[PDB]
């Protein structure tokens, strides 16, 4: 009985939302008119936590749908277990920000953040005992990281106590789909280090490198992208919906993966991902997603992590199992490559078991991983942003709204100060 | 038991109910919008199958709208994950 708020925010996380309730609403036993048809009882026992009661016996979930074009919204409602959601929840805008960070954080996002805000403030109260919002964007977007990080910042003043989840997708590396990513990364995660309480990151390219040389995809779609990322969203919170040998909440892995509050940003990975030639000659054992899960090829990350140490990491297992192959194989990763994880803290890996595998699987795991790996990223996006903003191009659009030039300097600023704190954990 | 006799009918020329001025979108209902009156679908994406039923063969623009259909499909199949079964 404690709910989780879903908001979706821009076309990234309109897509990745839908996809997203694909496979919890199938899990559940929810069918696409949105009526219960599940085949177990162990799925009534937790609907609330994504699903409100209605007349009928219909489920519909609690998920706020936030964009500024309405070119996202009405493929959503189109597409298959589409109309499950509210037409109140809709919300939607008129002119679009247009992967500008400054219209949606500030000049055409100021009509619509409280035309979001009293949505949630309904879905929230009409919930009894909140245990987080959970948000799903991009961050080289416009509409859902500009518009999206003014929603988390009004959020955490009304309710302090509750917690955070941002699925951020950050720009990639290697492609670019719009030219100011650069400008409006910094400017969203300027505001994420102090409002979100913990942060989801993933990177395209690194999807992309799944999709290619582990699930052996000749030709990946974003539906391919967008359900493996909607795999670790269901993941993390199986123990909330089902029961379990060891249960995790979303609070029990807040403590033990953040030493300090700025170590927040956060590293996913779904591990039993096989080709469809190999599902049936690779046997499903928890040392091989023990093997699996650690790697690098797997993390969903672009951010190598074998450039730095694991702070605290977390593994999340799914499935009918016993506890030592959970629990000596997480020692066996301690002792192995002892370099690869930090020293000052000891038993660094975090372990949960859950009874409900997810559909199609005996068995299956999710992994956290707090690394300071993760710097080269942030890193890399600050580079980007220096080599733009000292010969201060793209920023009449910015600084023409009402936002001052100052503004930058300190997005910049905590972004050189996030990997100051990175890199001195690492040493 | 009186010679009783009928009122002309003078008054101004009175329109049905099927006007738009006095149509009463919650007649009798206690204040629920009525049936067959929906909600406007957003945008209103009409299907092909319209389009195939107006015109005589499968022209270009019928392939073309086939085509857009086709690769918003194969967009949105996840490859993973079959709809109402589980992974693999
Ligand atoms: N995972 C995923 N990412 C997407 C998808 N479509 C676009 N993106 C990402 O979103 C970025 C573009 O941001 P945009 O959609 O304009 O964000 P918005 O302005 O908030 O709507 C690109 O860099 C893509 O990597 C999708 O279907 N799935």
């Amino acid at each position: 009985m404690r709910e989780i708020v879903h908001i979706q925010g821009g076309q990234c996380g309109n897509q990745i939302g839908a996809k997203f309730w694909e496979v919890v609403s199938d899990e559940h036993g929810i069918d696409p008119t949105g009526t219960y048809h599940g085949d177990s009882d162990l799925q009534l026992e937790r609907i609330n936590v994504y699903f409100n009661e209605a007349t009928g016996g219909r489920y519909v979930p609690r998920a706020i749908l936030m964009d500024l074009e309405p070119g996202t919204m009405d493929s959503v409602r189109s597409g298959p277990y589409g109309q499950i959601f509210r037409p109140d929840n809709f919300v939607f805008g008129q002119t679009g920000a247009g992967n500008n960070w400054a219209k949606g954080h500030y000049t055409e996002g100021a009509e619509l953040i409280d035309s979001v805000l009293d949505v949630v403030r309904k879905e929230a109260e009409s919930c009894d005992c909140l245990q987080g919002f959970q948000v799903c964007h991009s961050l080289g977007g416009g509409t859902g990281s500009g518009m999206g990080t003014l929603l988390i910042s009004k959020i955490r003043e009304e309710y302090p106590d509750r917690m955070m989840l941002t699925f951020s997708v950050v720009p990639s590396p290697k492609v670019s789909d719009t030219v100011v990513e650069p400008y409006n990364a910094t400017l969203s995660v300027h505001q994420l280090v102090e409002n979100a309480d913990e942060c989801m990151v993933l990177d395209n390219e690194a999807l992309y490198d799944i999709c290619f040389r582990t699930l052996k995809l000749t030709t990946p779609t974003f539906g391919d992208l967008n359900h493996l990322i909607s795999a670790v969203m269901s993941g993390i919170t199986c123990c909330l919906r089902f029961p379990g040998q060891l249960n995790a909440d979303l609070r029990k892995l807040a403590v033990n993966l953040i030493p300090f509050p700025r170590l927040h940003f956060f590293m996913v990975g779904f591990t039993p991902l096989t080709s469809r030639g190999s599902q049936q000659y690779r046997a499903l054992t928890v040392p091989e997603l023990t093997q699996q899960m650690w790697d690098a090829k797997n993390m969903m990350c672009a951010a190598d992590p074998r450039h730095g140490r694991y702070l605290t990491a977390s593994a999340l297992f799914r499935g009918r199992m016993s506890t030592k192959e959970v629990d000596e194989q997480m020692l066996n990763v301690q002792n192995k490559n002892s370099s690869y994880f930090v020293e000052w803290i000891p038993n660094n890996v975090k372990s949960s078991v859950c009874d409900i595998p997810p559909k199609g699987l005996k068995m299956s795991a999710t992994f956290i991983g707090n690394s300071t790996a993760i710097q080269e990223m942030f890193k890399r996006v600050s580079e980007q942003f220096t080599a733009m903003f000292r010969r201060k191009a793209f920023l009449h659009w910015y600084t023409g709204e009402g936002m001052d030039e100052m503004e930058f300097t300190e997005a910049e600023s905590n972004m050189n100060d996030l990997v100051s704190e990175y890199q001195q954990y690492q040493d | 038991m009186f010679r009783q006799e009928e009122q002309p009918k003078t008054g101004v020329r009175q329109f049905g109910t099927h006007t738009t001025g006095k149509v009463d979108h919650m007649l009798g209902t206690h204040a629920t919008v009525r049936p067959e009156y929906k909600d406007p679908p957003p945008k209103r994406t009409v299907p092909t199958s319209q389009l195939e039923a107006v015109r005589n063969i499968e022209t270009q623009y019928i392939k073309a709208r086939k085509a857009a259909e086709d690769a918003r499909e194969r967009q949105g199949t996840s490859h993973l994950y079959a709809a109402g079964k589980g992974w693999g």
